[PDB]
């Protein structure tokens, strides 16, 4: 259940990360955290359109090993 | 010949016609004006949006980018996050208020370095996440609440998405775009 996934950052970079098929959306923030400082309520990882919910997993969204995901920061101020 | 602007506009447009993102397609409204462009914009699958062919126009000053464009969908679309006149509300379209009281960030303002990959990607978490303390469309804001509040048994928010996308129809079928509809149609 192993793979390998890709976040896109809006700075240009590629954070490549180890993960199960069975983490939540909360375990993969935690780990953007630990790499990259952001605290996990102001992520917002995008697949296919779709704001990934903190307590699903990778596996309820079919994202599958080598899929790219898109980091944004939640929006502010309405 | 081709003046600072039109020379990031140029860059920017390469970029996002070799490597777009995925459900959106860029093309110059005029062929010969690089400040206006067409944001052909699919609903995604696995969504109350999956079939929607949705039209935006982004268009850019004269000074780009050390300006912020706009963003506006043609044919309007009922959100509680999207302006009645089709405007979207994103903090980083429009310039920093150089208030150290406001507590705001350079990455949510303005800045020469922010480009149209951001804008589309902030417009993805903007469709996915209303905002109802600061709504830009009141009305569908406390539609969108009810909608939530009720688990889905007051269905009129659901029923205008219902519309909305069925409206497009007939705008996919005269472009003769074929919407996805499943998730490796859509990362295509
Ligand atoms: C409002 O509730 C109906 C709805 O479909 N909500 C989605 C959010 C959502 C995801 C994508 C868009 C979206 C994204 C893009 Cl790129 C374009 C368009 Cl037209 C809509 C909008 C909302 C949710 O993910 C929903 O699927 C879910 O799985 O919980």
């Amino acid at each position: 259940s192993h793979m390998q996934i890709f976040v896109k950052t809006l700075t240009g970079k590629t954070i490549t990360l180890e993960v199960e098929s069975s983490d939540t959306i909360d375990n993969v923030k935690s780990k953007i955290q630990d790499k990259e400082g952001i605290p996990p309520d102001q992520q917002r990882l995008i697949f296919a359109g779709k704001q990934l919910e903190d307590g699903r997993t990778l596996s309820d969204y079919n994202i599958q090993k080598e899929s790219t995901l898109h980091l944004v920061l939640r929006l502010r101020g309405g | 010949q081709m003046t600072s602007s039109q020379k990031a506009l140029m860059l920017e447009l390469k970029s996002l016609q070799e490597e777009p993102v995925e459900g959106f397609r860029i093309t110059l409204v005029d062929e010969s004006d690089l400040y206006n462009w067409e944001v052909a914009i699919f609903g995604p699958p696995n969504t109350l949006y999956e079939g929607g062919y949705f039209k935006a126009h982004i268009k850019f000053p004269i000074d780009y980018p050390y300006s912020p464009p706009t963003f506006r969908f043609l044919t309007k679309m009922w959100h509680p996050n999207i302006y009645e006149n089709g405007d979207v509300k994103i903090s980083i379209l429009h310039p920093p208020v150089d208030d150290p009281q406001s507590g705001e960030l350079p990455s949510e303002r303005w800045n020469p370095t922010q480009n149209v990959r951001t804008i589309l990607l902030s417009v993805i978490s903007l469709l996915n996440e209303p905002n109802t303390f600061s709504p830009a469309n009141v009305d569908a804001s406390v539609m969108f609440r009810k909608w939530r509040d009720s688990k889905g048994k007051d269905k009129e928010y659901a029923e205008i998405i219902r519309k909305q996308v069925s409206a497009t129809k007939a705008e996919a079928e005269k472009d003769g775009v074929k919407v996805p509809t499943t998730l490796a149609e859509y990362c295509i």
